[PDB]
């Protein structure tokens, strides 16, 4: 039959969506397929570390494991789940979008209903964890807060056992490490934004990335156990010569188990955390391949011979395309626009990261994409990413052209010394001002986000300088005809001037404050080896400026990289007066970073 | 099998003899004068243009108000102690390397030392604008901008001279390809990026800027680096958004985003002695030990291809389509057919070139008390330099144990790539016995090419590629 033109859209609408649901449900599976043969190694570990020695039998190493295990495995089998519920209401709060706070009551008043729920759970789950772990020993730990303390007193002539009560000692060190365990992981997730999915900036496959992570997080561990470790043994360790005068050897062989497994729960969060950002963050691919094909992985050996027979295998795919009840898709980039025109900034990010792909690495995909052009379609595909471009340059211009006086008189039309409390005790052990301007949070909020425009401008440019690269002549003509290098410049020079702008603006605003010569306390992070990976390409950054940097210096770089290739093709007629002037500086090289 | 080529061999016959000298390639030659009063018009007229640059021997006599670091507290100098503590307990239990090999491997060291104690260091073009980097003695560096097409009028061009209290023992330096203005600098404490104005290069425009008023320049020294990675070599992206890093004692590339100033770390066994981005393509040559890998930058692997090589040392260049890789170590140069089918075999080879320590006999004319000087040419390679036009390249050498004068001249090759790969040789070009540090091919010459060449006694001189063009 024919399809209609919308039963063809239609059809690529409910493939386009399933393909991405069995995506990310395949994604989410993958992340603990890794993470429970990680999690299964770390507790045969500590189920042999923390084993009592075995009498000289030889019984095998295997069979104390089976032993120590097979009184445990209703506990493991908890344990186990409570790191799957954990990783589910991770993935639950993780995000692509990043959202900056106004000011400190945000912070803790825009936590959606997941925020909630992952904070709840980490707060009952986590001691659980801690207590499975003082479980494993044949040393009986106690949840008791007072101990039967039975000595013998040998002043009647018959020595009687005589019972007196003490306080459990270890119930209120377990209880403060608890404490100590679920503020610092909630903390650090809140603060660092470690729920904002980093993206890698190079193509470096799985294994090494997951190698790369998992001995970052060994160290990043190590240390942030050791500091809770010691810092609540210390002062604990000071209650003891106060209170009881005495400094029991016992606290110690204690304080290194507990040690051991803070330790092996930070680590195991982290690598939990950390693979969803790994699996999530990694380039698909949107062509015709990956979403019209059935997953029959099994064939593999046949695809040496028939290079000789194109039409005939030709013929007989379209006679079995009928068969399979398909529609034909002659516009073999229609997965790809459709992830840049996607509502989920995820598929969206990955859409862009994938038109990167193309732009830079794959000739087949540009040469399709030239001749839609030549082709003389209704509306090519470049064209229609440009305009998803254009809109989100437009998107962005909107939220920096918005006046000061707007935002500040917001802030003229709308607890207190806990609060006052809080500020002043954070900005002194944070080496930061928890002190805010609401319009400098929102250029922030706008810029700090732009991932998205930042990977489009790289793509745009790298395809546009990837005709003129092959000593090709036909898809150079067709540029110029649809006039591709001007709107791939004017919006691009227009939005720079405003940045170019919004630099200086805000320059009067940042004070070279004598402290935000940011020693940033380099004394506890290289007394830790927290030589952290820096913060996940854009955290939360202490200003605007950094932002404003990392937009120029991807726009004027790639401005350059046109204009050094076909900035001698493009006449100044093809621009508004405005950027004739503007032109003029960019083909010269007669412009920097920084005015 | 591909066969091991002298064509070296025939051409000794054209170095230049005693006090001759060869001034550049005219007529597709490299003919030999004692005098310039006799050179073709051509190139007279050129060596006229193209003024000798002699870089100042100075220190960059620090003032009062220079950005001194925070000068490092007692818990800082613990920490390093303690971190040097650490690595030296980390250098017992790496397992000790065969120090039987001694007398192969206290050369790097000293290849090291002669670098810092040179007058010239490094020099850097620009690939696309007129803007020389170098760096002297004491790591003071002279930018030198050139925005006449032919060079006239150059004889009082004051350098921009950007120091720094972090600028310290430079090894390596190569300037950004695209704009804006972006010069990275390898040193003892990690990278540096200058990231330049304009007004501080044309004059001009610094009566037009607004900070005019001011006086104030917006060129700012940012760092990149990672704790305990020391970068020996950097090259940059194809694209300029990115730099790739090189270390002798760490087994990885050290890859940043320039942008968001992030550290990627990539896995290379035997360190790395060279990196060379490919100049328009998504491709890097990385050397370490005695191995070379060629990657693909769209997946990080390198077809588990590792490329031999002679010594401890390698140099290496693509051309100015980066189709083709040219890499040097001992008596020879390998050139690789990189882009063609054959990337998926991790690049073909093409031809290989061997500059053994061959002879001259002087032929003794009649002047029967002159002293029977043996010259020797060729032997261990020191660099290569191909041109941007993929028709030359510049090779200069080691001291050969038979030759005092084996670093005064530059060997010449011409290359043909298409419609088959060849190379042939054209003569050697030097200065009376001024002996080499570096030497570099300019941007945008267009009457050939046009060969800059650093001299260990602190100038730098130009020669003229004139080629013969066809009407």
């Amino acid at each position: 039959q024919y399809f209609e033109k919308q039963q063809i859209a239609d059809y690529i609408d409910k493939t386009f969506e399933k393909k991405i649901k069995e995506w990310k449900t395949w994604t989410f599976s993958s992340v603990f397929i890794i993470f429970l043969p990680l999690l299964l190694f770390q507790m045969l570990f500590l189920s042999f570390m923390f084993s009592p020695s075995p009498k000289s039998t030889s019984t095998s190493m295997i069979s104390v494991i089976l032993r120590t295990t097979g009184n445990h495995i209703f506990g493991i089998i908890l344990y186990v789940i409570g790191q799957l519920i954990l990783g589910a209401s991770y993935h639950s709060i993780c995000s692509v979008y990043r959202q900056v706070p106004a000011s400190f009551k945000e912070q803790f008043t825009v936590l959606s209903i997941p925020h909630l729920i992952f904070i709840t759970l980490n707060t009952l789950i986590q001691p659980l964890f801690l207590y499975f772990f003082f479980s494993i020993p044949l040393n009986k730990f106690s949840l008791s807060s007072i101990i039967e303390v039975c000595y013998q007193d040998f002043s009647e002539t018959i020595p009687v056992a005589k019972c007196e009560l003490e306080y459990n000692l270890f119930f209120y060190l377990f209880v403060l490490s608890c404490i100590g365990l679920v503020c610092s992981g909630l903390f650090r997730i809140y603060s660092n934004q470690e729920f904002v999915y980093s993206f890698p900036k190079a193509n470096i496959p799985t294994f090494i990335q997951i190698k790369s992570m998992l001995y970052n997080n060994f160290w990043i561990s190590f240390y942030t156990s050791f500091y809770l470790f010691f810092l609540g043994s210390f002062l604990l360790g000071i209650l003891f010569l106060i209170l009881f005068k005495t400094f029991t050897i016992q606290i110690l062989i204690f304080s290194i188990k507990l040690w051991c497994f803070t330790f092996a729960i930070i680590f195991q969060n982290l690598t939990r955390n950390r693979l969803f950002e790994i699996y999530f963050t990694r380039g698909l691919r949107f062509t015709l391949e990956t979403f019209n094909s059935v997953t029959f992985d099994s064939s593999n050996s046949q695809q040496q011979q028939q290079q000789q027979q194109q039409p005939q295998q030709q013929q007989q795919q379209q006679q079995q395309t009928l068969f399979d009840n398909k529609p034909i898709i002659e516009n073999g980039s229609i997965f790809l626009l459709k992830a840049i025109y996607s509502c989920d900034p995820l598929i969206q990010a990955l859409g862009w990261k994938d038109f990167l792909h193309l732009s830079k690495y794959s000739q087949p995909r540009r040469t399709y994409l030239y001749r839609e052009m030549s082709e003389l379609l209704d509306q090519p595909s470049i064209l229609k990413i440009i305009r998803q471009y254009e809109d989100q340059i437009n998107d962005l211009s909107l939220k920096l052209s918005c006046p000061r006086e707007y935002y500040e008189s917001l802030n003229s039309g709308n607890g207190n010394n806990i609060e006052k409390i809080i500020k002043k005790t954070l900005n002194f052990i944070s080496g930061v001002k928890f002190d805010y301007n609401l319009y400098e949070c929102e250029i922030r909020q706008a810029l700090s986000n732009t991932q998205s425009i930042l990977w489009s401008i790289e793509s745009i440019g790298s395809l546009i300088v990837s005709a003129q690269i092959n000593d090709d002549r036909e898809t150079m003509e067709l540029l110029h005809r649809y006039q591709i290098p001007q709107k791939f410049l004017i919006p691009l020079f227009q939005i720079l001037a405003l940045i170019d702008q919004l630099e200086k603006d805000l320059s009067h605003q940042i004070e070279l404050d004598k402290f935000t010569i940011n020693r940033d306390y380099y004394f506890l992070k290289s007394f830790s080896n927290l030589i952290e990976p820096p913060l996940n390409c854009l955290g939360i950054l202490k200003t605007s400026r950094p932002h404003f940097r990392i937009f120029k210096l991807v726009g004027k770089n790639m401005i350059s990289q046109v204009l050094e290739t076909i900035g001698h093709q493009i006449s100044d007629i093809s621009f508004p007066y405005d950027l004739r002037t503007t032109l003029n500086s960019y083909r010269n090289g007669e412009f920097s970073i920084y005015q | 099998m591909i066969e091991e080529h002298n064509c070296f061999e025939e051409f000794i016959n054209t170095a230049a003899i005693g006090e001759q000298q060869v001034y550049g390639e005219y007529k597709s030659k490299l003919d030999s004068f004692t005098d310039e009063s006799k050179l073709p018009y051509e190139l007279l007229l050129e060596r006229k243009n193209l003024v000798e640059l002699k870089i100042s021997d100075e220190e960059y006599k620090k003032s009062e108000s220079a950005l001194k670091t925070p000068n490092p507290t007692l818990l800082q100098k613990f920490q390093i102690n303690f971190y040097q503590t650490i690595e030296s307990i980390n250098q017992v239990f790496k397992p000790s390397s065969s120090s039987s090999n001694q007398s192969s491997s206290s050369s790097s060291s000293n290849e090291d030392d002669s670098l810092q104690n040179k007058k010239i260091k490094v020099m850097s073009w620009h690939p696309q604008h007129r803007l020389l980097a170098v760096c002297n003695k004491n790591d003071v560096i002279y930018i030198y901008y050139f925005p006449n097409q032919d060079m006239y009028g150059m004889g009082n061009v004051r350098p921009l001279t950007l120091w720094f209290e972090l600028q310290s023992k430079v090894y390596d330096i190569q300037w950004k390809p695209f704009l804006p203005y972006t010069l990275a600098v390898a040193c003892e404490n990690g990278i540096i990026l200058w990231e330049i104005d304009i007004s501080d290069l044309k004059v001009e425009l610094k009566r037009t800027s607004p900070n005019y008023r001011i006086n104030q320049s917006s060129t700012c020294a940012n760092i990149l680096n990672y704790p305990y990675f020391l970068s020996n070599t950097i090259t940059w992206s194809s694209n300029g958004l990115q730099l790739a890093c090189g270390s002798t004692n760490h087994s990885s590339i050290l890859l940043w985003d320039v942008v968001s100033r992030v550290p990627t770390f990539i896995p290379r066994y035997n360190g790395n002695s060279l990196l060379v981005w490919s100049p328009k393509n998504d491709y890097l040559l990385s050397c370490g030990g005695k191995t070379c890998r060629i990657f693909d930058i769209s997946k990080w692997d390198y077809n588990n291809k590792e490329w031999p090589m002679l010594t401890n040392y390698q140099t290496g260049s693509w051309n100015g389509k980066g189709e083709y890789l040219a890499v040097a170590s001992g008596d020879r140069i390998q050139f690789i057919q990189c882009i063609n089918r054959a990337f998926e075999s991790g690049g073909e080879l093409m031809y290989v070139e061997k500059t053994s320590t061959y002879r001259l006999q002087n032929v003794g004319g009649s002047g029967g008390g002159s002293s029977s000087s043996e010259l020797f040419l060729g032997g261990h390679i020191k660099k290569i330099a191909w041109s941007p036009d993929s028709q030359r390249l510049a090779v200069i050498f080691y001291l050969n144990s038979k030759s005092r004068n084996n670093d005064t001249y530059c060997a010449i090759y011409k290359i043909k790539t298409y419609p088959k790969f060849s190379v042939t040789p054209r003569g050697f070009i030097r200065s009376k016995d001024q002996s080499i540090q570096s030497v570099s091919f300019v941007p945008n010459y267009k009457k050939g090419s046009l060969l800059s060449i650093a001299y260990n006694d602190g100038t730098i001189k130009f020669f003229p590629l004139l080629y013969q063009y066809k009407q």
